[PDB]
């Protein structure tokens, strides 16, 4: 019923609502207004899909809450799967097991995919009989269209003796390695037998990132990325030769790289040492086209008393493109609230919509989006069906906001 | 091997000074890990009960079409590692069991049944006096 | 048959210790058997009469130089 | 033992309005009727990442309401009480604690079926074969129902050897985990020897081969840490837990991604059931600016649970910035993502009835005169101080031979013990004498 | 035996009556009636242990008996009740966080005593037979009242051979596990009497029934439980340096299982005291955690000794009384200690000198009280042993006024060294 | 080898039988008020009665704190342990600050332990069983004793042992004509190979043939161990051996101190008492010399007067060099001597006076005598004069280079011109400071 993923803060966003010529619609695919910044997002998405001019940075500026993250989520959705879209917060680089610069270059590598094609042959049928003559034997597999015998060699007999697989089990046998996998006991876990041919060649493609390759080629069974046991790979010894070997895979017909996308949220958390590394990491061939956002203006840079836009030094500020987002009006706010209500199961009245739009233009946009569900549930408390203005007023009274909670501080608390 | 440890190294005999330098009483002052096991056996048995809410297979396996020399070398590596350390890790099996699974401590059998408490109190006195009891039930399952 | 019984007793006051070979008294000596004391001596070489330090594998004669 | 037990629910009417005196909670009616909507949202299993900020002066029930929220949802849904000081970990990244707590607040009830082998072992003949390792092992278990022979892998025989078991004893075997325990020798052989170190357990009942379904309830953080720090039986990988056993940092592709995919595979096939939790981060006002900034992406996640913060400060300098201040000690960017809930400062009558409620909790019989004098002593001090001169008062009354508490008892206990405000003037007077 | 006396070894407990009425100079505690009565009340609250999560602070001038009252409470509490004394600066560890250190300190003062009724045997070994080839044997045990013969089994024989006991030894046989614990030797000796051997020692044989049901008890702290349960490193809870407990997978499980044990009656509770001396060292985060750490049934009471006044809180720039924020200070009630008067300091010095086994003349007491009232009490107490050495060096009997006056000029207390610090040594 | 140090001249406090300091004795000169003050604490240490006492050697730099501080270790002698440490050794990367203090506190408390054990050595000539006349039923004779003949350089004697010793011998797999090792107190029997004297030829096997053991077959000699509480603590903390895989972790550095107090109140700290009261060990409380104490952090200072209040703690001899200085780790605090007022209230301060020209001259003479320099009376006078200007350190350091210049210039005694030439090649702190202030 309820999956691990539920209705979050960016579920309505299904992608960029652009036309064939990168012209944003008034409201489409869950994106309201934001024409200029949305079309700029479209341009960057197109030049990413192109994947020729690498090493480009963009900064989505604007007032707090002006869909700066919505644009990034829409770009991610439009880019679709099969293309790495790495999203991390500016605070995630501050790690104790690895240095901030190492974490940053690690995220960079994670934001670059490598496309490799395989031509393995996979078997898929059901076991009829398994034999063992203490050693050699025979194996009879069955599918809905045919049955056949198989000579159980050393590897096969050993693997099938180690595994508990027996007669009457739909299984798969990768003739390359011999990995046995049972998808269900029998006819009705139980599951029916497969159809078509028993042994058939299957093409497999893996979009492994340079990070995965490095972790695979660093230690004995070095695939410890699952828990990031590694504190940092050996730069220029196991990290530069992997690049040369990937270039060898390319321009030969072995593999092709897939330019990913990086989205560092709240970049103002990055210190001066992280910005210094970006000034040179974005000048290499294998560098993704990253985007970033910051709600602060000319604030202090973490590390010194210097004041600079976005809290980012000038040396990096003159190295990226800024994308400012304008404030929303009544129309845009109301349409965003309506799309948010459509995402959920709530259905507000027209007067309720106007009241919520006024409340969201008074204090802030996110406050109305939050009060949506509160009023929806308060309506269900009085045994109603539609969220009326009275419910929104009751909620506005119950739940306070930033600006109204700050003004209520006429009683001194701790400090 | 013992640089400044309070107990002496292997003494091949009395001819070398190193024998008449470390007292056995001082040797009893330092407890080896297995001696700590012998000391703590009681609380090890009666206080180690926690278990991981989830236990996944050890390896984070990796599907592939790998080269033929990798899997055999890894198998030989595991064989080498296992044949050596497991004989030395046997002493920790006792705790690995308690940490692995948890069964009733047999104290609840009497606690969760009042009539068994009076039965325990009675049989105790009857055995202290030297009697022999015949316990009758209608139920056979109750005999278990 | 092969029974070796260790018996400790509280004699009178004082604790003694006996180990009896119930199988057969001969096993009382079978276990502490042997006593082959060593009787080697230096095999002076025949050439220079020096204390031998080696044994030629070919001649088997002990030599020193 | 009771420290915060007086709270046992929000004490709300069917219409959400807070029942003035109910569930051991009195006062803060607005805050409680608001937390009613919060608990209703949590039980809906529809939203994710919604945050709440219980703001108010010290000792205003924000934590009381937070625990009453847990008491309202029951013990079925996961609840993770966390303090803001747990993020400053030295053995692992700071954001790692936040992400693993967000993952740990998500429950997962997964019904599972497993088989069990048990009974009195008759014989164990390890099938020998040339490789020259032992091929298999035939074990015969005799129970009250019948006796059956079964073949197991060599690992189970090795485990049995670890147990130092023999022929004719009772054993417990599990094919899922592979762990084999030693319950003891069979009970019928108690007359064999005079005295032995073996324990005797009755012949296990039921069929030798028996299964049973277990409805287990765990969290996603459990699977995360199990896949990040694997474990198993008879595998040397356990060495990782001896030389490479620091706190783990599950990568994004593991914390998210594959774990969520396998959990969804379990759910959509009718084996698992999702249950959101409540992450009560108390004393959030002292988190680092980095934690506050990461909370942005943490809450906006579609997996994040309903969070209920609890601030105490009015307006102080944000920790980690050292130069900028904001309300509640929380930056404004995060404060826009929370539904702040007020908490009214208690009035004389509310405080008096709170003292009354707290008194009858830990078995204290306080007289009306002493109760009223506690109100006078409290209006000059904080509620938390006036509500604590009850156990010392009861202990002192037990000494004076009086079964109840009188005026003199609480007057002498109010004299032996001072409070923050009354003790601060004592230091202000003797300024250059305390060091 | 040999554990030299310390600065706080003289107090053997609060000098209180059955009604928590502090006596003037009983049981080593001199004066300080109000603070002693408060400490007695909190101790009576401790030996009851029906409420957990409270705190009490002892403040006053430096050298007024805060740590003295703490040690007195610790002593009057006696064993069988965990008491943990920690300085505020001890939690600043490098292998664990501050909150982790605080959790460990708290859980180190919560004891779980599991009562185990294990039946065993106890008697003097008279004869043992063991037939080595499986091997089989017998055993005969004697007590003052009766004797019997045992037909040992294979595993019992193995255990007795590992212990290798012999006739005359007094041992205890655990019927459940078979562990053989030998208390000594009875009146028996001379294995051969012709071979070498150490001196012989004998002890009386056990009395009463040979087999008897006794009661063992295993008392461990909650911290030790969470520790040995933290990871599979064998024989933990000593391990010389390392605790990395996990919050949920271990801690919550330990709490739940202890509650379950209390439910059925295996080990209910025995709360303790956590005396945190010099708590002003704790960081703002430590207080932030302590705020909610006391809000738990497993949170034992803590006692804090403070010497600071209106001073900034460490880790920040917030001025607050006692160097403690008003958030944590809201729970704990404070106790005031009055500076000792002339007759109080004099009697304190008298008791502290009678503790060190030194005799001082009547005028020695007067001059030392003069010094300890113009100067600090700790310096007057330190001058008790220093003056007691020159007297012995001159083959004296009891400390005179001249010896004290000489040792006073030999040393400087706090002011005669700073007043002479007029040479601009280094800064 | 001597390897003359900077403090190899102080042999003791130089106090007479009445406790009065001589003007010049045992290498030390002057500082009578201080050498008599720090002499009482020597008897305090020799009493083994008090615990946690502290004395603060507070004076200007170079007055002699370290001079008469380590001289107490000479008066006390090497028998009692003496653990010196500078205030900068507390800061560590693998052990918390407040813990190094405790680790050093227990390293100063010594515990000497004595044990007596008989010993047997010599070539075993024969091992014949002693017959027991059918103790059980008619199965066979029994070994009541075993007659063993051990040969040594002194003589050969036959001895009886128990039947359990016979079983141990049989399972030990030894033969006759070899050297064995028996300890009757414990019973364990060890082997020392065969007898190199007659048993081995020129063969190659390094069986470690022990020569015919020289001495009586039976010998006893009390072993006297000198273990500290910190040594036994680390031993119980970092076990050794080649078993119990937990101990097999010899690849890791394992510097992991911070001994939990559970292991203190439990093991060795308890078995120490059980051995002392038993009459096996004698506690030897030592000294804990902590110089440059002003380097300790505020946390360290706070923990100091919590560990000093424990019944198990040694004396402490602080050496504070700073005047009124800011405490390290805090702000706007001007505690005197760089030590918090609270801690200064617990220490007995011994004020050392400033040396006069004649006392510095005596010190220079003594240091020259120690280094072995044949300084003349004119060179000595000029050194004293130029040392009255600067500190004593620079003055007394101009003996080695001056002696080198002398030897190079065909001399056997430092002359007036040698120290003058060296005084120009090298200068003191004030001169360099003036030269720096004159330049940029
Ligand atoms: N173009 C848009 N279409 C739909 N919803 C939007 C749009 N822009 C903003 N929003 C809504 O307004 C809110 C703005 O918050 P957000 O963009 O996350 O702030 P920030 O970018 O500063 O982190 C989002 O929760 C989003 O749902
Ligand atoms: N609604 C309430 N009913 C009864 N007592 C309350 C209530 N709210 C707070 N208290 C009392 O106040 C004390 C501290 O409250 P707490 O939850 O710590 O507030 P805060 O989180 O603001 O410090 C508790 O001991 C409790 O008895
Ligand atoms: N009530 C008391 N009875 C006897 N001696 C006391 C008492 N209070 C303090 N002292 C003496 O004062 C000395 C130091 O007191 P201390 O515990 O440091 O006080 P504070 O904790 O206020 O610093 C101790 O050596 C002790 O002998
Ligand atoms: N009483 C003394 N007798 C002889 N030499 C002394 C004496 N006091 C100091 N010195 C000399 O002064 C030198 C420096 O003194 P030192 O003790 O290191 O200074 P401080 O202890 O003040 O740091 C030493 O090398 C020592 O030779």
């Amino acid at each position: 019923v309820t999956r691990i993923e539920r209705i979050g803060a960016h579920s309505h966003i299904r992608g960029l609502g652009l036309d064939d010529a990168l012209e944003p619609r008034q409201a489409s695919q869950g994106m309201v207004g934001q024409l200029a910044a949305r079309r700029a997002a479209g341009v960057v998405l197109e030049m990413i899909r192109e994947g020729k001019i690498a090493g480009r940075a963009v900064l989505i500026a604007g007032q707090p809450g002006t869909g700066k993250t919505a644009i990034a989520m829409g770009m991610a959705q439009a880019l679709g799967p099969d293309t790495p879209f790495t999203a991390i917060a500016g605070s995630e680089i501050f790690s104790l097991e690895m240095s901030k610069t190492e974490a940053l270059t690690q995220a960079f590598r994670r934001s670059i995919g490598v496309r490799i094609k395989e031509e393995t042959e996979i078997i898929e049928g059901e076991v009829v009989e398994i034999q063992i003559d203490r050693k050699v034997g025979k194996l009879t597999l069955k599918t809905t269209e045919m049955e056949t015998i198989y000579d159980l060699g050393t590897k096969m007999i050993e693997s099938l003796t180690k595994d508990k697989v027996q007669a009457g089990d739909v299984i798969t046998i990768d003739k390359a390695t011999g990995k046995i996998s049972k998808l269900g006991r029998s006819f009705t876990k139980f599951v029916q037998c497969p159809d078509g041919e028993l042994q058939k060649r299957k093409e497999v493609v893996h979009t492994v990132s340079l990070h995965e390759i490095d972790v695979i080629n660093s230690r004995t069974q070095g695939f410890l990325a699952l828990f990031s046991g590694d504190t940092g790979e050996i730069k220029s010894e196991v990290r530069e030769q992997i690049n040369a070997k990937v270039a060898e895979w390319r321009e030969e017909g072995k593999a092709e790289i897939i330019p990913g996308v990086l989205f560092i949220d709240e970049v103002h958390m990055l210190d001066i040492e992280s910005f210094s590394f970006l000034n040179r990491a974005l000048e290499s061939d294998m560098a993704p086209v990253l985007i970033m956002a910051t709600n602060r203006g000319i604030t202090r840079i973490r590390g010194t008393s210097y004041q600079s836009p976005h809290g980012i030094p000038i040396d990096l500020l003159d190295r990226l493109l800024i994308v400012s987002t304008t404030p929303y009006s009544e129309k845009d706010t109301k349409q965003i609230l309506r799309i948010r209500c459509e995402e959920e199961d709530v259905e507000m009245s027209e007067d309720a919509y106007t009241v919520l739009t006024r409340i969201g233009l008074e204090t802030s946009l996110r406050y109305a989006i939050q009060l949506i569900t509160a009023a929806s549930l308060v309506c269900r408390k009085r045994k109603g069906t539609e969220v009326q203005v009275d419910d929104i007023k009751r909620v506005y009274s119950l739940f306070l906001d930033e600006s109204r909670s700050t003004q209520y501080m006429k009683e001194y608390q701790d400090a | 091997q013992p640089v400044a440890s309070p107990i002496g190294p292997r003494s091949p005999g009395p001819s070398h000074p190193t024998f008449w330098t470390y007292t056995e009483a001082a040797h009893r002052a330092v407890l080896f890990p297995q001696q700590r096991l012998d000391q703590l056996s009681e609380i090890i048995e009666r206080f180690i009960f926690v278990m991981p809410p989830v236990e996944a297979p050890p390896p984070s396996l990796h599907a592939c079409h790998p080269p033929p020399w990798l899997a055999p070398r890894q198998a030989a590596f595991q064989e080498q590692l296992a044949s050596e350390l497991w004989p030395r890790a046997r002493p920790l099996h006792r705790i690995v069991c308690n940490m692995r699974t948890q069964f009733p401590d047999l104290r609840l059998i009497q606690y969760d049944c009042g009539k068994l408490q009076t039965l325990a109190v009675l049989l105790r006195q009857l055995k202290a006096e030297g009697h022999r009891v015949l316990i009758f039930t209608q139920m056979t399952r109750m005999l278990d | 048959g092969p029974i070796i019984t260790y018996h400790s007793v509280t004699v009178p006051r004082c604790s003694r210790t006996f180990i009896t070979f119930s199988d057969d008294a001969t096993f009382e000596e079978w276990f502490p058997q042997g006593r082959p004391p060593k009787v080697p001596v230096r095999e002076v070489c025949p050439v220079t009469h020096r204390p031998a330090l080696y044994r030629d594998p070919v001649t088997d004669i002990p030599y020193a130089t | 033992i009771a420290s915060h037990s007086h709270v046992k629910g929000l004490g709300l009417d069917e219409s959400g309005l807070a029942k003035q005196a109910a569930s051991g909670l009195v006062g803060q009616e607005n805050a409680r009727e608001a937390c009613g909507v919060i608990v209703e949202l949590i039980k809906s299993k529809k939203m994710a990442g919604r945050a709440v900020l219980l703001a108010g002066p010290p000792g205003t029930g924000k934590t009381a309401l937070a625990l009453a929220i847990a008491q309202e949802l029951g013990s079925k849904v996961p609840f993770c009480p966390m303090v803001g000081s747990e993020v400053y970990s030295t053995e692992i990244k700071k954001t790692e604690v936040l992400m693993e707590n967000f993952r740990r607040a998500i429950g997962l009830r997964i019904k599972e079926t497993k088989e069990v082998y048990e009974g009195e072992v008759t014989e164990l003949t390890p099938c020998e074969t040339e490789n020259k390792t032992i091929s298999h092992v035939i074990i015969g278990l005799k129970t009250a129902k019948g006796t059956k022979q079964l073949k197991l892998d060599p690992s189970i025989f090795e485990s049995l050897q670890k147990e130092r078991v023999e022929a004719g004893d009772v054993i417990y075997i599990e094919a899922n985990s592979g762990a084999v325990k030693r319950q003891g020798r069979c009970d019928t052989y108690a007359t064999e020897f005079d005295l032995e170190a073996e324990e005797y357990v009755p012949l296990p009942k039921g069929d030798v081969h028996k299964k049973k379904e277990i409805i287990q309830d765990v969290t996603l953080h459990d699977l995360d840490v199990a896949n990040a720090r694997p474990q198993g039986g008879q595998d040397i990988l356990s060495m990782m837990g001896q030389l490479m056993k620091p706190k783990k940092t599950e990568i994004t592709d593991k914390l998210r991604g594959e774990i969520n995919k396998v959990v969804n595979k379990y759910i959509d096939q009718g084996i698992a059931e999702l249950v959101p939790g409540v992450l009560f981060v108390d004393e959030v006002h002292m988190l680092d600016i980095e934690c506050f900034t990461y909370l942005h992406r943490a809450l906006e996640s579609s997996i994040a649970p309903i969070v209920i913060f609890a601030s105490n400060r009015g307006n102080c300098v944000i920790r980690g910035t050292e130069d900028i201040t904001s309300p509640h000690g929380i930056p404004l960017d995060l404060l826009d993502r929370v539904m702040i809930i007020r908490t009214m400062l208690y009035t004389p009558q509310e405080m008096k009835q709170i003292i009354k409620i707290r008194a009858q909790t830990e078995g204290i019989n306080i007289s009306e005169e002493a109760l009223n004098h506690l109100g006078e002593i409290g209006t000059k001090t904080t509620l938390r101080y006036s509500v604590q001169l009850l156990t010392p008062a009861n202990l002192l009354a037990k000494i004076n031979g009086k079964d109840s508490i009188e005026k003199e008892h609480v007057e002498e206990i109010s004299e032996l013990f001072y409070d923050a405000k009354s003790s601060a003037k004592i230091l202000a007077d003797q300024q250059d004498k305390y060091m």
